[PDB]
């Protein structure tokens, strides 16, 4: 797509902790497989979108539990998921209070964040404290986007939830299909005609080591069991002390970003194109791969759009998944 | 099983100015230090693999992909084909004027997909730690920064380390790459001594970076400028449509012609 | 004494969170600000007990049925919502003439503990009251949503006619048994439990036709494939190509040098296959090694990191108290500070922030004097940098707003 | 989809059927070639009422010289209303294709 | 028989487990109580909580009703439409069909039972693009004459492996059915 995307993205993951998480349709029980692919999900999402954040709610025993708050580093989330392997999964799940707390925070937030909730939802019987239909009308009117990945069944309710919060509903066959769905929700989803297009004020703090062998330095502890920090990253708005640069300013409200962070997600904006895939021999006067200078010992030849060079299957998967650019069009 | 992928920045203009300088250190000792590093890497273990790429100004042609000398034949034949290939490459060449600064993004792209296919070649018993040495001697063009970051992030994902020996001038993008991927950066202070840095700071593999005490990491500058006046920024204005850095606040966003909503 | 309430609040806090109580003392008790301000602008708590309660899903009489073997559990709260007749009965019984001692003493009677006869355990009379609520909705009480939906004509079509019909035998005034009557009664109770559950969770041409309508609607073609896409066609992408790296000194000289260098390097690479260029290379090997070694070149006298670990632990506790306190101070300061918010209430809050700032600097100087005069080490001047930048933004805002007068 | 049902063009209402609809034509090809009652069995997949009306209108259009009035007979009152409104959809399709003059007194009772 | 079955699903400890999985709506022969049980059965599906309507294969519950795209996924035909209150109108119509028409006793009983059973289970594919489980629960539907009088568009999809399944084999066939038939079956798979 050549469309607007939601690139600052407070996503918020709601997992079941239902009775139906303990069912053994997957190769381990659904809790374990779901939690493993969420570990992979947090990894690839922080690997691809650096500005954004994640928060994890386990929904358990008709109540909702904010298990890990909305933050932007994978250590705390994956540590909490390694903890949450050990849980119990008892009682029916309430999708009311958790969506209420997520709405309550995601109603007054800066209008440019595409505020997104991902409900990995398994069971069928849901207890509703208010009216479910009025909750969807409210959540339709409340600026947020909710997408539900479903297990074992499809409720016209998850379809209404997905198409109204503006999300997408999906049901799971396999391990591989479920990986494809979470990979589909890694990428920044396109924006509606409703979300604010603001201009967030940003800060770009340089790294600062101990000035000149600590000749008149500023010895601090940290800012969020810490040692004595000699130098590091400042915050020019408030001039505080941060160890890791990609941290929302804890005492100002500025967002702090290093030079790579914006460049780590530039491929979404000038994206790739399609490779013309042709299996047969077909006029190939360029026998060797323009990717890595190797012969084409298979019947799959892939030719770009602009330069129209030659690529094999290995160069296809590598260019379209990782390098994100054609090597020909750079030249 | 390891895979060193040397990349030698064969700028014919730069080494031509180096050979008209009538110094001690010309391109012959550069490519010879490359081959002695390659034979040393194949020499350290039987299972090691080697691939040597030469970024020319307009092409990324690979160099690498009885015992009369007395060396192992699989080493004598490889050295003969690398020597004859650089002599066919650099001597009989072309001349163009619009594109005369060297490239490094394409050769790194070929190295990335080569390591991908050679990791598909690997069977289930063994595994392969891979890295890319970059021997840079020219000035990198700014014009391919959009491309260049991409290959770094590919080496971020594919877990390929990146190392760099720069010869004459410092290079911000390449020390940036060696900071991101976890590799190593080194600016040589005296050129005739280039061969064994490759032998003891860039020869040792991933399970010898942690054992050897090595020259310390230089602090990496995360300088950032606008697309407007190219000057250094500590607080900038970044659009959410174009995703571009502006220095001073402006009504109409130039990078994507955005009908900017004003509050 | 402050406020019968608040006095319990700020107190409850001071007591519990040991990292926050401390702070509360270090700020209020230290004579920097007043207790009311601190507890005032520190709103961070939950909405309700669970932002709502647990609605009566179903089997509110049969979740842990009749056995625990204005507050209560899930069953008592769901009955309090679901059957308001039981709510008014709880208003009558418990307020007048009996207590939970007498009421639960009259609860361990039969049908609930003696297992007499009531067709089920302790939710049986609750199911009978739900059946009476259904019969009140059908006989005494009426509905509400009955217009085109729940049409009267559809109801008229059912039930045939009062006079004798080909198959009149439908509802028989005779034939009332024991087990058959009990089974019919159970069905009515279950149907109304769902109806009461819908009433509790509220904080025919109707259904079939309305969902048939949901399946219709041409929403897909209603607007577009992806609403109103704002196609992002970037104007000046060259600003992306050479990014935020500053302009290096890049002055390649005149294109005569291009031709000269092409000539010299085409003549240079002409030579090949020496076999031996290692007379100079052995010189290089004796030379390359020196650079690798710490002695000589390539060593910066770096990775030293001379630290001051002399009195670790109690000074670390001091700095934990100090960074928590100054974090709260600068939290309030830079939270109200950023946008000027050009009115008189926010400027008055800024003046209170100025007073708290000056007394914070006094308390920080007092804490530095009481701490660092022990063994003469451990520069605390980072906290003084933070508070000096607060001081500086305050005076710079004052001069800026006086220029904006 | 513009069916030839051996005398007449038929505009399939919405434009979606399985290949069984082509088999469906053959089944009533026998039904109206000779007049004399006839029992059909289309399962519940195809437009029950929609299927029972497209081909009979195709025959009456191809050769409508021996048919005055259709008397549909469905039992339940919602079906009466449902079959009338599907007939009304088909006349609206029929008049979208043609023009405005589509004399047709449909009538429930 | 539904009276007696749902009676002995209570004294025997079964029906609370069926409650734990889905919400029952048992039938009665009131004209208004059936309509309320149907309305709550269709509201429960909209709530998303599992529902389950169990009725009699003779009455008005299955006459007017047409299978919903998502209102009935699994039509469970309990028993073979067999009665136990026949006076002599049945015996006399059967004596007539022996005598003056030529149709057997055991032929007409099987015909009548199968037209009622496949009537209450035969409107499932309201729209070609619908998935519908339709189980027959007793052994008599496998006995050749009774299976031979179901229509052709149901015998075509009645596999010999599916013939006389267990409960749990049928449950696993239902799971594999629903999983293979909940995927995107778009219009491009039909042209
Ligand atoms: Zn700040
Ligand atoms: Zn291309
Ligand atoms: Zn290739
Ligand atoms: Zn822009």
């Amino acid at each position: 797509g050549q469309v607007r995307l939601g690139m600052m993205r407070h996503l918020y993951v709601v997992v079941d902790g239902s009775r139906t998480m303990e069912d053994q349709d997957l190769k381990p029980n659904r809790l374990t497989c779901t939690l493993k692919l969420l570990e992979y999900f947090v990894e690839e999402y922080f690997d691809q979108n650096p500005i954004s954040q994640i928060g994890i709610i386990v929904t358990k025993s008709k109540r909702a539990e904010k298990l890990t708050e909305l933050s932007g580093n994978p250590r705390k989330h994956i540590t909490s998921l390694k903890k949450a392997v050990d849980m119990t999964c008892h009682g029916e799940p309430s999708l009311y209070n958790s969506l209420s707390i997520a709405m309550q925070t995601l109603k007054h937030m800066p209008g440019h964040t595409s505020r997104e909730v991902l409900i990995i939802f398994s069971s069928l019987t849901t207890c509703d404290p208010s009216n479910i239909y009025d909750l969807i009308k409210t959540l339709k009117a409340a600026k947020i986007r909710v997408s539900v990945i479903g297990l074992s069944a499809e409720v016209r309710v998850c379809t209404v939830l997905a198409r109204e919060t503006g999300g997408t509903y999906h049901v799971i066959l396999d391990e591989s299909h479920y990986k494809e769905l979470l990979t589909h929700h890694v990428s920044p989803p396109p924006a509606s005609s409703s979300s604010e297009c603001s201009l967030i004020r940003m800060g770009f703090p340089q790294h600062t080591i101990a000035s000149l062998s600590d000749q008149d330095a500023k010895p601090s502890f940290s800012m969020a069991e810490p040692g004595l920090t000699l130098g590091g990253y400042f915050c020019p708005q408030c001039r505080a002390k941060y160890c890791e640069l990609p941290v929302e300013c804890k005492i100002c409200g500025l967002t702090l970003v290093s030079a790579p962070h914006l460049a780590r997600s530039y491929h979404h904006l000038f994206p790739l194109d399609a490779f013309q895939e042709i299996p047969l021999e077909e006029y190939n006067g360029e026998r060797f791969c323009y990717g890595c200078q190797g012969e084409l010992k298979d019947q799959h030849v892939y030719v770009c759009a602009v330069c129209q060079n030659v690529f094999c299957v290995d160069c296809d998967v590598f260019v379209h998944d990782s390098l994100h650019c054609c090597p020909g069009c750079i030249h | 099983l390891n895979l060193l992928v040397i990349v030698v920045d064969a700028n014919p203009i730069w080494w031509g100015k180096q050979a008209l300088k009538e110094s001690q250190f010309t391109l012959s000792k550069c490519i010879d230090a490359v081959m002695v590093l390659g034979n040393s890497h194949l020499f350290m273990n039987r299972s090691n693999k080697l691939a040597v790429i030469a970024s020319h100004i307009q092409e990324s042609r690979f160099l690498y992909p009885g015992s009369k000398d007395g060396k192992y034949e699989l080493l004598t034949s490889a050295n003969e084909v690398i020597v004859e290939e650089i002599k066919d490459l650099m001597t009989k060449s072309d001349i163009k004027g619009q594109h005369t600064e060297t490239l490094l993004a394409g050769s790194l792209a070929k190295a990335l997909c080569y390591i991908h296919r050679m990791n598909k070649e690997v069977k289930d018993n063994q595994e392969m730690k891979s890295r890319i040495l970059v021997i840079k001697a020219a000035e990198d063009s700014a014009l391919q920064y959009m491309n260049f970051m991409n290959v770094i992030f590919a080496a971020q994902k594919q877990n390929i380390l990146i190392d760099a020996c720069v010869l004459d001038s410092d290079s911000g993008l390449l020390q940036q790459a060696c900071d991101i991927t976890g590799g190593l950066y080194l600016k040589v202070p005296q050129m005739p001594s280039l061969l064994q840095y490759l032998l003891w700071v860039f020869l040792p593999d991933q399970d010898q970076r942690s054992q050897l005490i090595l020259p310390p990491p230089v602090h990496v500058d995360y300088r950032a400028a606008c697309f407007c006046h190219r000057n250094l920024i500590e607080i900038g204005y970044v659009c959410s449509v174009c995703l571009s850095i502006f220095c001073n606040f402006s009504p109409i966003c130039t990078t994507c012609e955005t009908a900017f909503k004003i509050s | 004494r402050k406020a019968n309430k608040e006095l319990e609040e700020k107190n409850r806090m001071l007591q519990e969170d040991p990292v926050l109580f401390q702070l509360y003392k270090d700020l209020v008790v230290s004579q920097v600000i007043s207790a009311e301000e601190f507890w005032a602008n520190r709103l961070n708590v939950n909405a309700t007990d669970s932002s709502s309660t647990s609605n009566h899903k179903q089997d509110v009489g049969i979740s842990a049925a009749f056995l625990a073997d204005n507050l209560t559990s899930d069953i008592i709260e769901s009955i309090f919502r679901t059957y308001p007749a039981v709510k008014m009965k709880y208003a009558e019984n418990v307020p007048h003439n009996m207590t939970e001692k007498e009421f639960w003493t009259r609860f361990f009677q039969s049908h609930y503990f003696h297992r007499d006869r009531l067709n089920t355990g302790s939710k049986d009379l609750f199911a009978e009251c739900a059946k009476i609520d259904e019969k009140g909705l059908k006989t005494m009480v009426s509905l509400g949503v009955k217009n085109p939906l729940l049409d009267l004509t559809a109801l008229e079509d059912k039930p045939l006619d009062e006079g004798y019909g080909i198959s009149s035998v439908p509802s028989a005034s005779n034939s009332k048994s024991i087990k058959e009557n009990s089974n019919a009664a159970i069905i009515k109770r279950f149907n109304h439990h769902s109806a009461m559950v819908l009433a509790a969770g509220l904080r025919q041409p109707a259904v079939k036709r309305a969902k048939l309508q949901e399946s219709i609607e041409y929403e897909d073609l209603g607007k577009n494939n992806s609403v109103k896409t704002i196609a992002l066609n970037l104007k000046k992408s060259d600003r992306y190509y050479h990014g935020p790296t500053p302009i290096q000194s890049l002055q390649y000289a005149t294109s005569q040098d291009i031709i000269n260098s092409f000539q010299s390097i085409r003549q240079e690479m002409e030579a090949y296959t020496p076999k031996l260029t290692q007379v100079l290379s052995s010189s290089a090997a004796s030379s390359t090694i020196t650079a690798l070694s710490p002695g000589g070149a390539l060593m910066q006298g770096g990775t030293q990191q001379a630290i001051n670990q002399m009195v670790p632990n109690d000074i670390q506790s001091e700095l934990k108290h100090l960074y928590v306190a100054v974090g709260e101070l600068l939290r309030h300061f830079w939270s109200c500070f950023p946008v000027n918010t050009p009115f008189l209430e926010e400027k008055v809050v800024k003046m209170k922030s100025n007073l708290e700032r000056f007394q914070v600097t006094k308390l920080c100087p007092f804490q530095e004097k009481i701490r660092r005069q022990y063994l003469s080490t451990n520069l605390v001047s980072h906290i003084e940098e933070m508070l000096q930048t607060a001081y500086n933004k305050l005076h710079t805002w004052q001069s800026r707003r006086l220029m904006k007068k | 989809m513009k069916l030839n049902v051996d005398g007449l063009l038929v505009y399939f209402p919405y434009d979606y059927i399985y290949p069984e609809q082509f088999s469906y034509m053959r089944e009533l090809k026998r039904t109206l070639d000779a007049k004399g009652h006839g029992v059909l069995e289309m399962p519940s997949g195809t437009g029950k009422t929609v299927s029972l009306l497209a081909l009979i209108m195709a025959y009456q259009r191809a050769y409508p010289l021996e048919v005055t009035k259709l008397i549909y007979c469905s039992r339940t009152v919602p079906e009466i209303e449902k079959v009338i409104e599907e007939l009304r959809k088909l006349l609206n399709f029929y008049e979208k294709q043609e023009g405005e003059k589509l004399p047709f007194l449909g009538l429930a009772l | 028989y539904m009276e007696s079955t749902v009676a002995s699903w209570y004294e025997q400890g079964i029906l609370e487990n069926i409650q734990r999985n889905k919400l029952l709506f048992i039938e009665t022969q009131d004209g208004a109580e059936t309509s309320v049980a149907l309305e709550k059965y269709q509201e429960a599906c909209e709530n998303g909580r599992g529902a389950i309507l169990l009725s009699v294969a003779r009455g008005k519950v299955s006459e007017g009703i047409d299978f919903v795209h998502h209102y009935g996924r699994a039509v469970i035909m309990f028993g073979v439409p067999y009665v136990y209150t026949q006076s002599r109108i049945l015996k006399a119509r059967l004596e007539y069909l022996r005598d003056q028409f030529q149709i057997r006793e055991n032929d007409f009983l099987t015909f009548d039972a199968m037209r009622h059973a496949a009537q209450c289970v035969g409107r499932a594919i309201r729209g070609k693009t619908d998935y519908g489980l339709m189980v027959f629960a007793d052994k008599r539907f496998a006995r050749g004459d009774k299976r031979g009088k179901l229509p052709r568009w149901i015998q075509e999809h009645l596999t010999d492996a599916n013939l006389n399944l267990t409960v749990d084999e049928g449950v696993q066939v239902a799971k594999y059915f629903l999983r293979q038939m909940a995927q995107p079956f778009h219009r491009e798979d039909q042209l």
